[PDB]
DNA sequence: ATCAATATCCACCTGCAGATACTACCAAAAGTGTATTTGGAAACTGCTCCATCAAAAGGCATGTTCAGCTGATTCAGCTGAACATGCCTTTTGATGGAGCAGTTTCCAAATACACTTTTGGTAGTATCTGCAGGTGGATATTGAT
DNA sequence: ATCAATATCCACCTGCAGATACTACCAAAAGTGTATTTGGAAACTGCTCCATCAAAAGGCATGTTCAGCTGAATCAGCTGAACATGCCTTTTGATGGAGCAGTTTCCAAATACACTTTTGGTAGTATCTGCAGGTGGATATTGAT
């Protein structure tokens, strides 16, 4: 739910 | 019957067309492609006449330049025919493309 | 004796509007009262300079009304003038005769 | 009410006489045959920029009209700048 | 009928100055004003930042005079820094 | 001895979530603070435009995020706006 | 009692000193509430962007410390972000291994 | 033995700056060519640069003159400030 | 006696140097002509070290650049030789002038 | 083919330069509470943009014909790549002081306000006039012979 | 270097389109001339970091030998220019219809502002370690034969 970049990961949870 | 040969109709063109400001692309035909190309992006758009003008005054400016650059890159080769590859050379070192 | 700023500094250009344009245009906080006056006075030397030129290229063309084409030929033959608008396109200016010399005919 | 009429390849529009005449002012003497296709191609780059632009300060305006402003506005972003039609 | 306002009045004043007996087309006059409102930008631009450079809130005429000096090449900045160096000392010592 | 701000802090957090194993040299955090400063002032840049344009006193989301459009090359422009569109939410949505 | 704007919106940035460079930047009169929001999500999303792809350049070279050569790959290595910065230069950065087809020995 | 200071710019490092661009193979004319270029190149930047120094009253170009010099020439530079 | 065929080592050079990113002008050499060229503008200036680093990046990264342009300029004459033309049309092309 | 010279590649090692981690101090972000400014919502213009159509120059499409340009081939000569050395220039590492920047102080200069005055825009009107577009007729250029 | 086909030049001659130049005219903006605020040049001084200068170290100047690239000469195939012919579509100049820009007036949010409370972010510092060297030995590459 942080920063989604364009290679489909994320920043974690909260 | 009497020919001109080949280039001499050319030079008289560039010297015709170097010493003249008209727009050289047909009014009409330039409005539907800016019309068609605008109504892809967002429908229901209307254009000020002057916009188009200005689309087309700017874009006949690019492509004359263009053609100049082109022109220097079919010369540097030894040839006196543009070509894409001259086009392509012009856009690269312009940093237009990659 | 209302005096306009123009006529104190000697220029026809309005330094009262140009006071105010750099005002409105949130350039900074806040605006020296040389300000006005240097930049009224550039923009003023600038514009007598193209249209000395202009009107050079207009009596050439055996033309009393400048047009377009006059300040293309006007800036594109000055080597300052060419580079100051080298990335600037004048609507109806054309371009310089110009012919690569290989493109001419015989030997 | 009436619909528009479809605009569809109206970049043929841009005929290869219209391109000669271009090239001439820009000093070319001879022209391959597939420069008008590489020239349209070209072309329709370069507008669908200018218009992307363009169209974005006027939907950014909330107007449904393009003025000449927007075009110069998009052609000084571009770094094409364009005297003759305000700003 | 909202005032557009231009530099067309000026534009015509230093064209008789210059070359007395000589017209200006609208579209040509179209040009000029394009012309001086783009030289302003960028100097004003240009001075703008200088002053952000330099942790000021100010643009004085300091500030525009170096602008002429970045954005003018060689011999129009010399010329342009007289004509504004001059006007200003004119409009001080005319006070 | 003054304090000489910059997006550091900022920059090796976002390290940490995104690479936690992953360190950065000096020379790579001198980069990336020259990265954010120019894409602030690109931005800022055509918003301060954007507003002016429009006859405005005010740079909102809106113009932000026109900007964004503007500046970003397509699928970064879409991912930029929709980050920005959900920081806007999550911030508006918080007592 | 005092929640820093960051962390109501989600973010690692500094929704304050965005704000304030806003300001003291003379880029409007006023500010909207949201616009140092967006901005600062913007330039935490393009960092996480960058340090992604640069992560991945060092991880390849058998490397845990992202360097300016790790970032220079990372960008010139993707249409995007190359075009973002096609005016840039990274200090330290090199160039990408790139020898013309043409220059290739014969066998 | 002495010589010009363009000059320090020797043949080989001009080898080497052609060789990270993918150059095989370089005419013998081109080392003063180059000289001439990177001259002119150094000229407009450092003009700009020393321009912000003088209106900073200052006697010592700074890393920011050169960088702020290299963005309005369109050279903009990371990794020294701005 | 073994020796390396004409552009084997150019080729190895190539690999080498696009691999790395250290500055390729000698430091001293190059400070001296920053300087010489400054005096011009002002006499007895003074240069942060990292001012002068900052030109040697920007004025390496420039001339790297323009060797390429100049590389495609010399193969699209069908040659592999960088010349003095190549580099010009590159610079008039980019418009560094002409 | 073979054979060797030299370049390149991967595993392991290890000293310290250049990271990460930690702390107290304060500039600058947030909290609260009035103080101003704005940017839709509604409600009207006239402006100007869409459309449609009729008549006619004016330019476009296409097919034919061959001049001469491109690009493939061959080849000679000159011009850059390679290379083996030592010396000369740069790089490294260790001190004096120029000058940047920290900072406080007070006044010359810029803002804020609200007057009065004048400029510059426009609408309207007329009033003039430069020049585009046309037409001959004298003159230059090109290409056959 | 003679000649004829055809483009180009230039000087006349119109009829407006577009320029100039009145108005009168007014509305917004520039100017005036105190009342209030403050930013920046001034002066002082401290403590970085820049210039200089003398041992440590490899990079470059050099001249020679020839591999192979550049460019010159030649030639044939075929692409692209010129131009004639047929006619479609653009240009031009109306008319009517309305969509929508552009204004101008209430404001209830929205953001600025002035002041106080709080703490995140900076700068010393204080440790921790990623990795640039270096070595050893296997294998790959290049070019001779
Ligand atoms: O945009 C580029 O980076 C670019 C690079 C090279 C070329 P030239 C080219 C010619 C020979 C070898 C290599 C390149 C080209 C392009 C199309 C067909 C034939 C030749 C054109 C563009
Ligand atoms: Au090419
Ligand atoms: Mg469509």
């Amino acid at each position: 739910p942080g920063a989604r970049l364009r290679s489909g990961r994320s920043t974690g949870a909260p | 019957p009497h020919r001109y040969r080949p280039g001499t109709v050319a030079l008289r063109e560039i010297r015709r067309y170097q010493k003249s400001t008209e727009l050289l692309i047909r009014k009409l035909p330039f409005q539907r492609l800016v019309r068609e190309i605008a109504q892809d992006f967002k429908t229901d758009l209307r254009f000020q006449s002057s916009a188009v003008m200005a689309l087309q005054e700017a874009c006949e400016a690019y492509l004359v330049g263009l053609f100049e650059d082109t022109n220097l890159c079919a010369i540097h080769a030894k040839r006196v025919t543009i070509m894409p590859k001259d086009i392509q050379l012009a856009r690269r070192i312009r940093g237009e493309r990659a | 004796k209302a005096k306009t700023r123009s006529s104190r500094a000697g220029l026809q250009f309005p330094v009262g509007r140009v006071h105010r344009l750099l005002r409105k245009g949130n350039y900074s906080e806040r605006v020296g009262a040389g300000a006005p006056v240097y930049l009224a006075a550039v923009l003023e030397y600038l514009t007598a300079e193209i249209l000395e030129l202009a009107g050079n290229a207009a009596r050439d063309n055996k033309k009393t009304r400048i047009i377009p084409r006059h300040l293309q030929l006007a800036i594109r033959n000055d080597e300052e003038l060419n580079k100051l608008l080298g990335r600037v396109t004048i609507a109806q200016g054309g371009v310089l005769p110009n012919i690569q010399a290989v493109l001419l005919p015989k030997k | 009410k009436r619909h528009r009429k479809v605009l569809r390849d109206n970049i043929q529009g841009i005929t290869k006489p219209a391109i000669r005449r271009l090239a001439r002012r820009g000093g070319v003497k001879r022209i391959s045959g597939l420069i008008y296709e590489e020239t349209r191609g070209v072309l329709k780059v370069f507008l669908e920029n200018v218009i992307r632009d363009a169209v974005t300060y006027t939907e950014h305006a909330k107007r449904k009209t393009v003025t000449a402003m927007d075009v110069v506005y998009a052609l000084k972003r571009q770094g094409r700048t364009l005297y003759g039609f305000g700003g | 009928r909202s005032r557009k306002e231009s530099y067309s009045v000026y534009v015509y004043k230093v064209l008789k100055q210059v070359h007395p007996d000589t017209g200006i087309s609208s579209k040509a006059m179209g040009i000029m004003n394009s012309f001086v409102n783009d030289i302003f930008e960028r100097i004003a631009g240009e001075a703008s930042r200088l002053a952000h450079y330099n942790k000021r809130s100010t643009i004085t005429s300091r500030e525009i005079q170096t602008a002429v000096r970045l954005l003018l090449p060689g011999e129009l900045a010399k010329h342009a820094v007289s004509e504004g160096t001059k006007a200003v000392t004119k409009y001080t010592s005319a006070k």
